[PDB]
This record gives C-alpha cells, structure tokens and sequence, in this order.
C-alpha cells in the first residue's frame, strides 16, 4: 500500500506540531510520551525569586510537571513554525503562537523543540529538548 | 487517537512505572 | 569534564551579539559549511533558510547591520544530541538606530571536534515578533 | 573587540570565503 513520506524537516515540524497542541488540548495526561528518559523539559513559571522556573528530565519528571499546571481545555493559535535538519538526523523547531489556558487570556509564547529520530522504527522521532517561555513573564 | 494519524510517528511507550 | 550547556550558552550569546554590533561583516566565522541561518524577512511571506559561511556572509550584509544595539533578556540553554547545546534567547534589536524589536530566537551549537571547548552554530533561526503577530 | 570575544568556549571558525 502506500509507500513512506521522506523524513522532511519542515513536514516532521508541521506533523508534530499539530499532535503536540492537539495532544496538550485534548489530553494532557497523556503528553509525557512525546519524550525520551534523556528528553529535557521547560513550560514558563516564575519561582520564589519572580525568575523564569527550572527545567525536568525523562517522562516520570515531565508527566509529573504536566500534570502540576492543571492544562484545562487549552487552547492554541500557532501564528508560525519553523523546522531544520540539524544533528544526527535531528529536527529543531522553533514555534511561535498564542496559548490560552482554561478560557484564562490568550498569552503570547516562544517555544524551541528539538525532535531526534528514535533508532528502532523508521519516520519514527521523539521529544529530546521542549523549551517553552511565555512573553509577558520575560517582557 | 485517529487524529495521531500522520506521515512520522512520536508516540513512545509510557515509561511510567505503577 | 563535558562543559555546562548555560555557561557555554552566555558565552556565545554575549559573543555573538558583540560581533553583530561591532564586526557583523564576520558574523559567518560563527558558522560551518552545512550550517542553517534564517535571520526574519517578509518576501511577503517570512523568508527561507540560507546554507554555510558564503550564503550567510551574504544575506547578513543584504541585511544593512549598522550601530546595531541589542537587549538580551532571556537566555535558556541545554545539553541536546551529541553534546550539542540548544539555546533560546528572547530579547529587543535595535538595527540602524530605528526602532528596537522584539524577537525569538534559536541556535544549535555542535563540538567543532578538534579543540576541547570550541562550538559552531550548526542552526540560526532568528524571527521578529512583529512580522508574525501582525 | 579582540580582547572583548575572548571567552572560556571558542565560537570562531577559519573564514572559508574564496
């Protein structure tokens, strides 16, 4: 039946892109599967000292800090995405969009993923790296 | 989970031990 | 022992934005044959990817980087494939002292494998808020 | 702006313009 789309990075950026915000919308549960045990993780936040928050690592940590900003019917405007190849066959992409959280305001977000192939199963990738920063909390 | 339907897959198992 | 991707992260973001303001006729020195660089541009649609030192050297000067002033006000860095380090920097650019502009922007530095502690940009994807959020 | 770029991680290349 039908043969393979070639692993291009703008189409792996568009197809991950839309999973990844219908997936957070949708179900949030369920997010901490787009990473690895190695996948590094950051979602806004200003802690104690009113500075941007610290980061996580593999799914575990990930899920347990998805779970923490309670993601209620959170919707998403993507208003552009880019995607290249970079290492080892790796995609960066960098996302720009508007995230309401829970009918709370629409903010404004800049967000890096980088996707590395997953080695075992062809088109196949996983999360390594999700830096995600709202810009009324950096502006 | 039909929506999950694409061309590349970034679905992995839940390490999530119970 | 491997380096700090922050400390490693800074140190090329103060570096980089010292040379674009003072020597951006040089800012390809940052780059490698196979290096990604996307600096914003409205063709009208936001503009495309240019590939090694002799495309960025010249796309840089195609943009008219003078007196070229910059706020960094968020940088976050990580360790990420093959001890590589991806960096994040938010912060306003003031080109040919107009107005000063938000932007996002990403970077991927890869080992340069010869030398311990020297990097180069494999990626460089730089966008103005203003050209998105219209 | 050569003592100003020296720093404890090395960014520069060889300029590889003909």
């Amino acid at each position: 039946s039908m043969v393979m789309e070639k692993p291009s990075p703008l189409l792996v950026g568009r197809e991950f892109v839309r999973q990844y915000y219908t997936l957070l919308n949708q179900a949030p549960d369920m997010l901490h599967r787009f990473y690895g045990k190695n996948s590094s993780y950051v979602h806004g936040g200003l802690d104690s000292n009113g500075k941007p928050a610290d980061a996580v690592y593999g799914q575990k940590e990930i899920h347990r800090k998805v779970m923490s900003q309670n993601f209620t019917n959170c919707h998403t405007k993507i208003r552009h995405v880019d995607a290249h190849a970079t290492l080892n066959d790796g995609v960066v992409v960098q996302v720009m969009g508007l995230l309401s959280n829970n009918n709370q305001a629409l903010r404004r977000f800049m967000q890096t993923f980088v996707l590395a192939p997953e080695g075992s199963v062809a088109n196949k990738f996983y999360v390594h790296n999700d830096i995600f920063r709202y810009q009324d909390e950096v502006f | 989970m039909a929506q999950m339907q694409g061309p590349y897959n970034f679905i992995q198992d839940s390490m999530l031990d119970f």
